[PDB]
């Protein structure tokens, strides 16, 4: 029935202002609930960022009450979030939410799906690649579009393969390994080589491991 | 502002990639500091008709 | 401040437990939410002890003044996820969330972590730039820790949160960026490693 869905660039360079819209569906903001954000940022807990009431009132953090703006709009029946003077610490899932208000209490029943946001200056960059030599694998070390792929042997080798998932620096790059199990009496023979492809700085690269 | 191609013939990396620029030696620039972050050294040719490095 | 436990583990078909302590618990009401990985919360206890519409019957909750606790009775493989507590803070004004509970619930045989340090590569070193890999693997929620010789290292450290593998098993990694003065400069590196009150170590040294 009611239903809440997030909008908004997926994206803002440091320093500048982000901005997202949750509408709203099979209802009216005219309800007597607070709309409100929250945001968490991967791997960490919920952080409430603040409310609005139909009438444009307002609450916010107070650890961040400097730089949020919550602003409603009833003609298009959706609300909107305009953080500023974004830093890292921002890289979040944002969360609109519901917010049922008593007298003394309040709580969140209904959540929209949840949008990432991520704070980088960063242009598309094809990933370096390093090996690991050995358990054995390659590191990716610095590329910015998201998606990377990791073959090893081609199609070949599927059995004990894990690629683990990227991770965001300070820099802004990206970052993951993938590192395969092989017997340590498989050395001498095969020879293994793994396959990088990142399809935004359109790279394709194949790195052989060795042991020095 | 165009873009160009580099292909790598090194012992251990072997591949293609591509980078902006507006002329070509600022390109060369580009993949000369990426061939280096990923160790490879080489000789270095180029072809402008398909706008293409290529170290070896 | 709303405090909770980071980590609770159960096997299938008993009473399972969370406990979330505050001191503005009693003149306030106390809220849980269940969070599916990868999913928005999932609002599971109203009201310090309600039931939402939709909840599975074995989902109660209960208070005892500054003390909120839900209660799995029976609990199932689909109940494995992450719960945080909710109330008011100390000013009355603003929801404020708990550090959150990693509930883990099959009993699939406990597996001990297999870890692998490794060296920074050759072909980074020459750019300037050196970077640590631990590679944790084949375990059944996890903490890392880096050390330099004798003293523990808490810059330039990154983690990942774990990940299922193929074989069903966890796994996950962390990085340690440093420039080559600082790799050179140490004796030794070493990965610590805690799982479930058990912990293992791997070192390192240039060569």
């Amino acid at each position: 029935q009611v239903q809440l869905q997030e909008s908004g660039p997926g994206l803002v360079k440091p320093s500048g202002t982000l901005s997202l819209t949750c509408t709203v569906s099979g209802g009216f903001i005219s309800s007597r609930n607070w709309w409100s954000w929250v945001r968490q940022p991967p791997g960490k807990g919920l952080e409430w960022i603040g409310e609005v009431y139909h009438t444009g009132i307002t609450n916010y953090n107070p650890s961040l009450k400097s730089r949020v703006t919550i602003s409603v709009d009833k003609s298009k029946n959706q609300f909107s979030l305009k953080l500023s003077s974004v830093t890292a610490a921002d890289t979040a899932v944002y969360y609109c939410a519901r917010e049922v208000v008593g007298p003394t209490t309040g709580y969140f029943d209904l959540w929209g799906r949840g949008t990432l946001v991520t704070i980088s200056s960063a242009s598309t960059k094809g990933p370096s690649v390093f090996p690991l030599a050995p358990a054995l694998g390659c590191l990716v070390k610095d590329y910015f579009p998201e998606p990377v792929t990791v073959s090893w042997n081609s199609g070949a080798l599927t059995s004990g393969v894990h690629t683990f998932p990227a991770v965001l620096q300070s820099s802004g790059l990206y970052s993951l390994s993938s590192v395969v199990t092989v017997p340590s009496s498989s050395l001498g023979t095969q020879t293994y080589i793994c396959n990088v492809n990142h399809k935004p700085s359109n790279t394709k690269v194949d790195k052989k491991v060795e042991p020095k | 502002v165009t873009t160009y191609k580099l292909v790598i013939n090194g012992k251990t990396l072997k591949g293609e990639t591509t980078t902006k620029a507006v002329d070509a030696e600022t390109a060369e620039k580009a993949f000369k500091q990426y061939a280096n972050d990923n160790g490879v050294d080489g000789v270095w040719t180029y072809d402008d008709a398909t706008k293409t490095f290529t170290v070896t | 401040e709303l405090t909770q436990p980071p980590s609770v583990s159960v096997s299938p078909g008993q009473t399972a437990r969370i406990t979330c302590s505050g001191d503005t618990l009693p003149k306030r009401s106390g809220y849980w939410y269940q969070q599916k990985p990868d999913q928005a919360p999932l609002l599971v206890i109203n009201k310090d002890t309600e039931r939402p519409s939709g909840i599975p019957e074995r989902f109660s909750g209960s208070k005892s003044g500054t003390t909120v606790t839900l209660t799995i009775s029976g609990v199932q493989a689909e109940d494995e996820a992450d719960y945080y507590c909710q109330s008011a803070d100390s000013s009355f004004t603003y929801p404020s969330f708990g550090g959150g509970t990693k509930l883990t619930v099959l009993g699939q045989p406990k597996a001990a972590p297999s870890v692998t340090l490794f060296p920074p590569s050759s072909e980074e070193l020459q750019a300037n730039k050196a970077t640590l890999v631990c590679l944790i693997s084949d375990f059944y929620a996890v903490t890392v820790a880096w050390k330099a010789d004798s003293s523990p290292v808490k810059a330039g450290v990154e983690t990942t949160t774990p990940s299922k593998q193929s074989n069903n098993k966890y796994a996950a990694s962390s990085y340690l960026s440093l420039t080559p003065e600082q790799w050179k400069s140490h004796r030794s590196y070493s990965c610590q490693v805690t799982h479930e009150g058990s912990t293992v170590e791997k070192t390192v040294a240039p060569t």
